[PDB]
Formats: structure tokens, C-alpha cells, sequence
């Protein structure tokens, strides 16, 4: 998902002016055309977290005894002691992107958007409430493997599990067997490897660190186009107004309502086909998803590169993390 | 068929009794009426103009007065169909998407059979039949659904011999008091054999790995023709 | 004294899983479902 | 058991002899060998 963003086009164009207003209103359907534009982006934000997350209609969760066959998913699964029930891993995850406005209340970027009549939506489900999602879903992928996909979850040992997607790659069930304890190892050694990669190097997320950072740019323009005069005597409203009678105001108050209604065409433009974007990335998250995680894929590459046995999803900022577990 | 049978029967029965189901096709339909509506309504705006209407302002004034007036409408009026096609852009691409996904499953869940899971509804892939409907596809997914489980006590792999043992296909289970082997998508359970069976290496690397006598089908069929072997003898002390 | 209540959501029922390093469900038995879903073309 | 038949060793390409071996057999030539001392020593009484 992006953040979700409301304008209210009147407050915008025509800041706290009557007059204004009053001209606005000789364009008609153009206001509320582009404000139902941005909520059709701010309603789809919601469906596709939803889409992505709310795989399944019941919170699976692990048992208290980890046996889980030697394999060590203590830095995947949720911490009890955080705040926030996140696994470590998605706590590095949470650190590692950069946010312009979360939209949780005010009491600087932020505070020049929302001085300006632009604001940001809180998302539905909050972070803990896809923290709680991951939780079902890697809860029923290691205690269930694919069944909690196909109906009802069935338990199964761990182990046995891993023996059944080996014969899904074509590897006979005993070449686990005969070898769990280095399976096991090279599994916790490889779960070791992605903090060591995540903690150390800055551009690993850089796919959802870069949607944040259009949505910010584009409010960041939205703002910065108040300052154009667009051959107005004056690029500030009140001083317009200040200056001159109606029968000259009228004309300058004009241009500004020209140029700052061809300005919210653009980002609300801009932001819907960047929402498409946004829509097929989401649509690609549930399908693997639904493919990776809740499955095992004889899809080649599709999910990571090797052959497939089985991914962990992870909460991120706007955003999923697949772990991806491959034979190679 | 008796459950396929009813289920269609629920489907007939869920599209007569609910409002909301097409709600997707019925939501692509009001976004291009609606759009359509904006358009036409984008006409009676002034856009600055002494009317909207097209011969008040070429009456009510002189020409270069009038011209001054007319591209205001025409300046509004452009950039009001620019919106629409815009909008009907941006619009056709989510259709687009919608239909190259519709054409997907139409390839992989009606002309064949799925192995992605819920791609093809929940549960694992039968078939589906596809319906026609206004702008749009209605796939009716036929699903194989688990339904009443058992527990049962399982083993990675089982003792004979001294040999390990292994399925197959399928999985070894225990009701409490004997092993078996069974299908591990429907609880159909039977004698462990080594032909349900393969081996590999000594009982001692299996973490897990219990004690079960395995049956092996050519051995009483050599045994009992042991003691035909051994009623001949017997005959044979007469002569 | 029907009224508008606000709430935060649940994601769905709590359920631990009968997990243990040697227990397997099986299902006895299955349901054919049909599933309708619609797609604009 | 690890292997099936179809045809005649001429027309597949590439195709090469080695032994196959069958599990059915010393478990039958053991069970000769079973036969044999028992007709030996039944020449004994
Ligand atoms: C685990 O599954 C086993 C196989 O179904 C089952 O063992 C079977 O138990 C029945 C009795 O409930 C026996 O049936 C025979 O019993 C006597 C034998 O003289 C006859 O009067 C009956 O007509 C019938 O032939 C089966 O012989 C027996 N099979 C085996 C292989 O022993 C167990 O009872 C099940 N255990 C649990 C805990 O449910
Ligand atoms: C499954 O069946 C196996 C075969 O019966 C059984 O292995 C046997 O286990 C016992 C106890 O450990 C061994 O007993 C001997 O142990 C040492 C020699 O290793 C001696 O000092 C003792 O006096 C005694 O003779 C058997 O030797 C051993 N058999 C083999 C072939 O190694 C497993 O223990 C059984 N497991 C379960 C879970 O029942
Ligand atoms: C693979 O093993 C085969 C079995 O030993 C062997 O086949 C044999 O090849 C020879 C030489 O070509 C044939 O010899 C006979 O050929 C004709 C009759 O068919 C006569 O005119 C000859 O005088 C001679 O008797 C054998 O008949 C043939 N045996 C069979 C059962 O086909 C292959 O040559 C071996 N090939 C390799 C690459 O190892
Ligand atoms: C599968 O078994 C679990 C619990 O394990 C069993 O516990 C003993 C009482 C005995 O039955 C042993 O053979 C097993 O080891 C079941 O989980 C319980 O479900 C009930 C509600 O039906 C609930 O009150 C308990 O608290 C649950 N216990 C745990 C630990 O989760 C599970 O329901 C069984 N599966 C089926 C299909 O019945
Ligand atoms: C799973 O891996 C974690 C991380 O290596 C293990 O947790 C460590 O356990 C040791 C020994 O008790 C402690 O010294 C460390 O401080 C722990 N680190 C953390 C992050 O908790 C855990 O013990 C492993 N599980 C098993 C079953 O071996
Ligand atoms: C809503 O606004 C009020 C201030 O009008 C906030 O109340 C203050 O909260 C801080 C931090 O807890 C206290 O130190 C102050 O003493 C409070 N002032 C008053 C007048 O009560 C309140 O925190 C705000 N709430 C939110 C969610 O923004
Ligand atoms: C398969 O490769 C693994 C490494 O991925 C080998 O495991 C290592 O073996 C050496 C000794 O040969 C040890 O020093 C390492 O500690 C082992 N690594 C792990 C992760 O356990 C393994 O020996 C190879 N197996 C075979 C049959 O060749
Ligand atoms: C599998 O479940 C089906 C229902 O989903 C069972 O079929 C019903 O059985 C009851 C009697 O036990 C009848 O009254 C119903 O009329 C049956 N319905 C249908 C559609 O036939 C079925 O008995 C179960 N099978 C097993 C082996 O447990
Ligand atoms: C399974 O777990 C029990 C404790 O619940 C333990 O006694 C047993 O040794 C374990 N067996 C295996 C094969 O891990
Ligand atoms: C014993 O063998 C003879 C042939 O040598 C046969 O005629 C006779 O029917 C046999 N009787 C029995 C009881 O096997
Ligand atoms: C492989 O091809 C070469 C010719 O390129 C030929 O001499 C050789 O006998 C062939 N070997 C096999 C096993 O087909
Ligand atoms: C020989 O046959 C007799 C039965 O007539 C049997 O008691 C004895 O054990 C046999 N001996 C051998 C070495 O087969």
C-alpha cells in the first residue's frame, strides 16, 4: 500500500477567501470530481493490505514447546516481551524504512502539508494488526504446512513437513531424514544471514523506501505550487485581496484558480497511476501469498530462486517481506 | 455429484438471495454512467463565463467581447473531456489488468486443472465452469474441501530388519495400537507392505523412528508353498 | 436500545494449532464447495 | 523395481548392456538350495 491522502480541493485552491470559493464554484464538478479520484486511492489502500494479509479467517497460533524438529524460528515468529508483538526480523524491518507523516494525530514537512488543507489517512488495520496476520499465517505455516490453505489446518511435525516438500521438488523423503540436522543448520544459519545482511547494509528495502518517498515529493510539489504566481500580481491570496476591489480582484483571483486546479489534476493524476502501481504490486503480494507461503510453487523463480519448499511473510512499512526457503 | 448437486443448487440460491455479489461489475458500470453524467453536467458551468449557455454570451455582446467570453467555455469544455479520457485511461487499465487475469483463469482453471493454491477458489482445484455475464466473467470454481479430521500418532519412518523404512506416497500412522500407511489427503489406511514402502540405510540416523513389523506380500505366497513342498515329502515317505 | 458501537477489530478466533513433534490430523472425509467469483472483462 | 520395460534393444538411440537384477531370484534359488539337501538326506533313511 501508499499512504492514503485527502485533499479538500475547496481549502486548497481558495485558502479560508469567500471570493474565492464563490469563483471556484463557476468550474462546477472539478472539486469533488477530483476529491472522489483520491478516495477511490484511499479505499483501495485498505483492500489491497487486506488482499495481501487477511488470508486466512482464523489466528493460528504456536505452541509454547518449540519442537519444531531443530529448525529455529525464534527470529520469525512474534516476540512477547516488544510492545508491538513483531518478530525480530520485522523489527529491523520497521527501522529501515523512513516515513513523511503516519497520519496518528498532531498536538517540518508534516506541518507544512497539514497547514495547507493536505492530510494523510491512517491506514485500517494497524501495525500490530498486521503483525497479528504474519503471526497466523507463519503460526500455520509451521505448524500446518499448506492444509491451513485448503480448508481447516491438520497439524503436522515439523520434520515431516519438510519430507513432504521434498518429494515436492523431486528429492526423495528419506535425503531429509538422513540428513535433519544439517537441513536444520543450514536453515538457522541462513535465518542468521538475513539479520546480518539487514542490519549492516542501508538500500535492502529500497523498493517500499521509494514509494514513500514519491508520495512525499509529490505533497512536497503540491505545496510548493502555492508559491506560483501564475501571472497573478501576487502568489499569496489574502494579499490579493488586500489590494484590490472586486471588479480587479476577480480577475487576478482567476489565474490563481487556473493554475492551482491544473496543479491538483496533476497529482491526483500523477497519484493514480502511481495507485496502479501500487494495485499490481498488491495483487503480485497476494498471489505469493497465496502461492509461496500458504502452498509450495512448482512455478520456476517465482518464489526466490532455487527450488521452492516454503516462504515466511513479515510485516514492513507500507509493505511484505518474504522469506523465501529454497533447495539449491 | 449429490454435494456438487446442492452446491450448484447454493449457488442459485446465494445469487437470488443477496444484493451485493456483483457488486464488482454493478461498481464498473456506475463508474462509467457516472463519469458519463460528469461530463454532460460540465457543460453548464460558466468557467468564468457571462452564461454557460452558448448563444447568451454570442447575443448578448460584441465580437471581440463575445471571443473573450467563448474561450472560456471552450478552455473549460477541453480540458473537462481531457479529465474524462484521462479518467476512462487510467479506468480501461484496471479493466485491462481484470481481463488478462479473467483470460488467465479461463486458461488455467476451466481449460485445465490448478496446482496454485486459491488461485481457482479455496480449497484444492476440481474444475470450474465459466458463465457469461453483463461486461464481465463469473467462474463458478469446483473445489476438493478436507472436512472431518482424526488425530493420529505418526513416524518419520519404521524398523524391520534393521533397515529404515519410508511411503511411497502418502504417510505412516498409528490408531494407538498398529501402524498403517495412508494417503495424506484422505484417511484411507492399509497394512504396511513393501509395496507401499521403500528402504534406505540402518535404524539408527532417523531421528524419530519407531519399531513396526513391515508385511512382505511374496513371503507366504513362498511359505504356504513350503508346505505344499512339505506335503510332498510327506507323500513321499509312502511309496 | 439498538445504538452505534465503536470497537477495535478482531482479526478472526483465536486458535491454537494441536501441534506436537509426532501427532498428524487426516481428514476422514471432504466437502465438494462451489465458490462463485466475478471478475470485469 | 526401480526400472520398466518397453520394446527391443534395437531402436532406442544411445542405448547401452549392462545386468539387471532381479529381487525375486536368490529369494527362489535360496529356497532351491532349502529343496536340495532335504531330497539329499531323504536318500539317507
Ligand atoms: C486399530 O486398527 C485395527 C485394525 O482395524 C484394530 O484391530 C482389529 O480389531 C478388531 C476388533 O475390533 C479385530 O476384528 C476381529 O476380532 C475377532 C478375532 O477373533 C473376531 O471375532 C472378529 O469377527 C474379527 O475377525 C481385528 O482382527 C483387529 N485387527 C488386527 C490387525 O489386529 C484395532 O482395534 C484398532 N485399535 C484402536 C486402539 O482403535
Ligand atoms: C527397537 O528394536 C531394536 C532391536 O530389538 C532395539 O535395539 C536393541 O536395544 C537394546 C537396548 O539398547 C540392545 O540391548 C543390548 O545392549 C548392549 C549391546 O549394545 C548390551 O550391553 C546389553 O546387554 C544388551 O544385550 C540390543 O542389542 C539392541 N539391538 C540392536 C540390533 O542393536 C531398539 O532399542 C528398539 N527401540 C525401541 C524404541 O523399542
Ligand atoms: C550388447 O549385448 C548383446 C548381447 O550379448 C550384444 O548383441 C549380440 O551382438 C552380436 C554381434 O553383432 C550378435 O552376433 C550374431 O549376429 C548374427 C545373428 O543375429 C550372426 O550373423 C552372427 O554370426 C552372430 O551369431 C548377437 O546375436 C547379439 N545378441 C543378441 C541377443 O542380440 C551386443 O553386441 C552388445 N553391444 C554392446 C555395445 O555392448
Ligand atoms: C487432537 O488432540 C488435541 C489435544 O491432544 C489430545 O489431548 C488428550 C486429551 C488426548 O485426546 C490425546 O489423545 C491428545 O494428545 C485436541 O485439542 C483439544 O481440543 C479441545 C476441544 O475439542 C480443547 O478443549 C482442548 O483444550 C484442546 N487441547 C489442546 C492442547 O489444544 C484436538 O481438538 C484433537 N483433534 C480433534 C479433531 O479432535
Ligand atoms: C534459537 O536461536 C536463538 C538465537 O541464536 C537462541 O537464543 C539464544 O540462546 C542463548 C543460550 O540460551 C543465549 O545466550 C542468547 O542470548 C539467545 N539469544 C536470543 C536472541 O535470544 C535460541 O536458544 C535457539 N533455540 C534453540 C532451541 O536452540
Ligand atoms: C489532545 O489535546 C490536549 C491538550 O489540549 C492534550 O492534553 C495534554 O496532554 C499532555 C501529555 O499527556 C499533558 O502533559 C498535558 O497536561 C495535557 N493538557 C491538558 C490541557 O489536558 C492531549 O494529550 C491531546 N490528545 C491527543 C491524542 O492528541
Ligand atoms: C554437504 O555440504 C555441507 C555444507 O553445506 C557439509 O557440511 C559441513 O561439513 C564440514 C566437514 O566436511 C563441517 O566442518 C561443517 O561444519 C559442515 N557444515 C554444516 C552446516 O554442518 C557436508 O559435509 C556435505 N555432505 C556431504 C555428504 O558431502
Ligand atoms: C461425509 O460427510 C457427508 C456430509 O458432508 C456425509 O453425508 C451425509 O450422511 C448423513 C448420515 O450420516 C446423511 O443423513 C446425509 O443425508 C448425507 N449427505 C449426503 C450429501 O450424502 C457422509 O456420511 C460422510 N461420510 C463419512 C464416510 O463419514
Ligand atoms: C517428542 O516430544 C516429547 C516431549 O513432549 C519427547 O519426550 C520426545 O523425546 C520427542 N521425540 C522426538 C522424536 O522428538
Ligand atoms: C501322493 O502322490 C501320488 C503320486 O506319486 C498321488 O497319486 C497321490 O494322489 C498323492 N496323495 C496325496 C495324499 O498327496
Ligand atoms: C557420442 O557421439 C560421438 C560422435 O560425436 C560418437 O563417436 C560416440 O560413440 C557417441 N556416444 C554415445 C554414448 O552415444
Ligand atoms: C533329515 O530328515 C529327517 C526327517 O526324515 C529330519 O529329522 C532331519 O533333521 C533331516 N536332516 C537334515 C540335515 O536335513
Amino acid at each position: 500500500s501508499m499512504t492514503k491522502t485527502s485533499v479538500d480541493c475547496t481549502m486548497y485552491i481558495c485558502g479560508d477567501s469567500t471570493e474565492c470559493s464563490n469563483l471556484l464554484l463557476q468550474y462546477g464538478s472539478f472539486c469533488t470530481q477530483l476529491n472522489r479520484a483520491l478516495t477511490g486511492i484511499a479505499v483501495e489502500q485498505d483492500k489491497n493490505t487486506q488482499e495481501v494479509f487477511a488470508q486466512v479467517k482464523q489466528i493460528y497460533k504456536t505452541p509454547p514447546i518449540k519442537d519444531f524438529g531443530g529448525f529455529n524460528f525464534s527470529q520469525i515468529l512474534p516476540d512477547p516481551s516488544k510492545p508491538s508483538k513483531r518478530s525480530f526480523i520485522e523489527d529491523l524491518l520497521f527501522n529501515k524504512v523512513t516515513l513523511a507523516d503516519a497520519g496518528f494525530i498532531k498536538q517540518d514537512l508534516i506541518c507544512a502539508q497539514k497547514f495547507n488543507g493536505l492530510t494523510v489517512l491512517p491506514p485500517l488495520l494497524t501495525d500490530e494488526m498486521i503483525a497479528q496476520y504474519t503471526s497466523a499465517l507463519l503460526a500455520g505455516t509451521i505448524t500446518s504446512g499448506w492444509t491451513f490453505g485448503a480448508g481447516a489446518a491438520l497439524q503436522i511435525p515439523f520434520a515431516m513437513q519438510m519430507a513432504y516438500r521434498f518429494n515436492g521438488i523431486g528429492v526423495t523423503q528419506n535425503v531429509l531424514y538422513e540428513n535433519q540436522k544439517l537441513i536444520a543448520n543450514q536453515f538457522n544459519s541462513a535465518i542468521g544471514k538475513i539479520q546480518d545482511s539487514l542490519s549492516s547494509t542501508a538500500s535492502a528495502l529500497g523498493k517500499l523506501q521509494n514509494v514513500v518517498n514519491q508520495n512525499a515529493q509529490a505533497l512536497n510539489t503540491l505545496v510548493k505550487q502555492l508559491s506560483s504566481n501564475f501571472g497573478a500580481i501576487s502568489s499569496v491570496l489574502n494579499d490579493i485581496l488586500s489590494r484590490l476591489d472586486k471588479v480587479e480582484a476577480e480577475v487576478q483571483i482567476d489565474r490563481l484558480i487556473t493554475g492551482r486546479l491544473q496543479s491538483l489534476q496533476t497529482y491526483v493524476t500523477q497519484q493514480l497511476i502511481r495507485a496502479a502501481e501500487i494495485r499490481a504490486s498488491a495483487n503480485l503480494a497476494a498471489t505469493k501469498m497465496s502461492e509461496c507461503v500458504l502452498g509450495q510453487s512448482k512455478r520456476v523463480d517465482f518464489c526466490g530462486k532455487g527450488y521452492h519448499l516454503m516462504s515466511f511473510p513479515q510485516s514492513a512499512p507500507h509493505g511484505v517481506v518474504f522469506l523465501h526457503v529454497t533447495y539449491v | 455429484a449429490n454435494q456438487f448437486n446442492s452446491a450448484i443448487g447454493k449457488i442459485q440460491d446465494s445469487l437470488s438471495s443477496t444484493a451485493s455479489a456483483l457488486g464488482k461489475l454493478q461498481n464498473v458500470v456506475n463508474q462509467n454512467a457516472q463519469a458519463l453524467n460528469t461530463l454532460v453536467k460540465q457543460l453548464s458551468s460558466n468557467f468564468g463565463a457571462i452564461s454557460s449557455v452558448l448563444n447568451d454570451i454570442l447575443s448578448r455582446l460584441d465580437k471581440v467581447e463575445a471571443e473573450v467570453q467563448i474561450d472560456r467555455l471552450i478552455t473549460g469544455r477541453l480540458q473537462s473531456l481531457q479529465t474524462y479520457v484521462t479518467q476512462q485511461l487510467i479506468r480501461a487499465a484496471e479493466i485491462r489488468a481484470s481481463a488478462n487475469l479473467a483470460a488467465t483463469k479461463m486458461s488455467e482453471c476451466v481449460l485445465g486443472q490448478s496446482k496454485r493454491v486459491d488461485f481457482c477458489g479455496k480449497g484444492y482445484h476440481l474444475m470450474s465452469f465459466p458463465q457469461s455475464a453483463p461486461h464481465g466473467v463469473v467462474f463458478l470454481h469446483v473445489t476438493y474441501v478436507p472436512a472431518q479430521e482424526k488425530n493420529f500418532t505418526t513416524a518419520p519412518a519404521i524398523c524391520h530388519d534393521g533397515k529404515a523404512h519410508f511411503p511411497r506416497e502418502g504417510v505412516f500412522v498409528s490408531n494407538g495400537t498398529h501402524w498403517f500407511v495412508t494417503q495424506r489427503n484422505f484417511y484411507e489406511p492399509q497394512i504396511i507392505t513393501t509395496d507401499n514402502t521403500f528402504v534406505s540405510g540402518n535404524c539408527d540416523v532417523v531421528i524419530g523412528i519407531v519399531n513396526n513389523t513391515v508385511y512382505d506380500p511374496l513371503q507366504p505366497e513362498l511359505d504356504s508353498f513350503k508346505e505344499e513342498l512339505d506335503k510332498y515329502f510327506k507323500n513321499h515317505t509312502s511309496p | 436500545s439498538q445504538s452505534i458501537i465503536a470497537y477495535t477489530m478482531s482479526l478472526g478466533a483465536e486458535n491454537s494449532v494441536a501441534y506436537s513433534n509426532n501427532s498428524i490430523a487426516i481428514p476422514t472425509n471432504f466437502t465438494i464447495s462451489v465458490t462463485t467469483e466475478i471478475l470485469p472483462v
